[PDB]
């Protein structure tokens, strides 16, 4: 999930756009 | 669990920015 | 809609704190 | 929905657990 | 009262800065 | 208090010392 | 020191919630 | 007091609850 | 100037974030 | 200035890449 | 680089509060 | 720069002044 995805190495934010319903 | 605790706070500051309109679904 | 988005920055970042674990699903 | 519920009339700690997961 | 509680989440982060050391107590 | 004080009309950051510990 | 200072930031904002109307003392 | 309590193992709401006035 | 004042601090974060390794030029 | 442009009336994040250095 | 992004967004918040009226350049 | 100056040591709000305009 995201926590583990972007809480160690760091989330752009296009791959945040995953998470977007 | 604390780091994850602070980093959580930032990831739903960004996705509520990012998604706009659509908005989104927060799950850790 | 400038209110709209000031307050809804604070209702993700309450909604975080308050559902934990459990996290949650933001729509305007 | 919770912008127009929440964003004139001010909503308790309470009614914001509806929105969890 | 909405208006109140946003204006008092940016209270308690500036007199977080502003207080540093010393902390602050904080009343509505 | 503070609420009544500074959410109306703006404090300064020398206003807000007031309430330092 | 400025990992406790983030955290702090956090920690004041979370007491701003849960304390409501009572407010809260703050000191590091 | 908080800051050794809270930064370094995870705080609960109910914990923070202490702090209020 | 409060509302002002609370939105510029919602307009810093958006900058940061959406400026990412440019950075920004922030002036009221 | 980027207050009197986006504190009234709403900026889209586009609008805001202009403050970009 | 998470660290980074989390400290720069408090530094910029922390900008904006002691910079004022004059406002601030924030580049990485 | 600013992140390397105050992301491992901390900086005093004195040293964040030489970033204003
Ligand atoms: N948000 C993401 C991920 C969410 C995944 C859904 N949650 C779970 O699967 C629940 C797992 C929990 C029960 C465990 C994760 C970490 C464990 C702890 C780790 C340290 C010790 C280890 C030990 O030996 C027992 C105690 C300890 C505290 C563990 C307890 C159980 C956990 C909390 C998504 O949505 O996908
Ligand atoms: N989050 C909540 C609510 C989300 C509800 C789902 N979205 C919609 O139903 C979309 C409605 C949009 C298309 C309209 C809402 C407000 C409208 C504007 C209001 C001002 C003027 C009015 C006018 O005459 C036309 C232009 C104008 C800008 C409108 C455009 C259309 C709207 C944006 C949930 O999830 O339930
Ligand atoms: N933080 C500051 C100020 C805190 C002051 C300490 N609190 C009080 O004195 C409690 C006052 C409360 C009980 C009332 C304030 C506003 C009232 C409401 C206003 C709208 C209507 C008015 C009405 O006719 C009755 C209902 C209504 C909702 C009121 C209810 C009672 C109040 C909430 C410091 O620390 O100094
Ligand atoms: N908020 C909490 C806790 C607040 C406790 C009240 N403050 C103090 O007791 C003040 C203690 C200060 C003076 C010292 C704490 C950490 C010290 C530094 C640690 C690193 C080096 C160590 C060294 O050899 C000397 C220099 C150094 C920088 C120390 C300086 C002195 C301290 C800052 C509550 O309210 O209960
Ligand atoms: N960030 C933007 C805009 C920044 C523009 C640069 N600053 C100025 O041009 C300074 C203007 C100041 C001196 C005035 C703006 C608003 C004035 C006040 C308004 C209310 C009353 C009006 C009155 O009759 C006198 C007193 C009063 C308080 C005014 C004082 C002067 C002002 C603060 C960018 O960078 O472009
Ligand atoms: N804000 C401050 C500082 C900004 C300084 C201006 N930017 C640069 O000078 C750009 C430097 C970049 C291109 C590199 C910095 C860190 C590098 C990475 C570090 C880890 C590995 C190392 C490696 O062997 C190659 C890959 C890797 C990811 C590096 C890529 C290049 C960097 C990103 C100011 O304004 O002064
Ligand atoms: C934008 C953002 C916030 C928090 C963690 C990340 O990896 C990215
Ligand atoms: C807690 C919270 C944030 C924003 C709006 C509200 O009504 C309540
Ligand atoms: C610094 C600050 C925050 C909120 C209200 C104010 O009047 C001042
Ligand atoms: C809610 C919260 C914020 C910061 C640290 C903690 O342990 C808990
Ligand atoms: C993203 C954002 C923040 C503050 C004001 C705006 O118009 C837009
Ligand atoms: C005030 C502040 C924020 C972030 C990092 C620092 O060193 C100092
Ligand atoms: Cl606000
Ligand atoms: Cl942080
Ligand atoms: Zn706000
Ligand atoms: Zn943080």
């Amino acid at each position: 999930g995201i926590v583990e995805q972007c809480c160690t190495s760091i989330c752009s934010l296009y791959q945040l756009e995953n998470y977007c319903n | 669990f604390v780091n994850q605790h602070l980093c959580g706070s930032h990831l739903v500051e960004a996705l509520y920015l990012v998604c706009g309109e659509r908005g989104f679904f927060y799950t850790p």
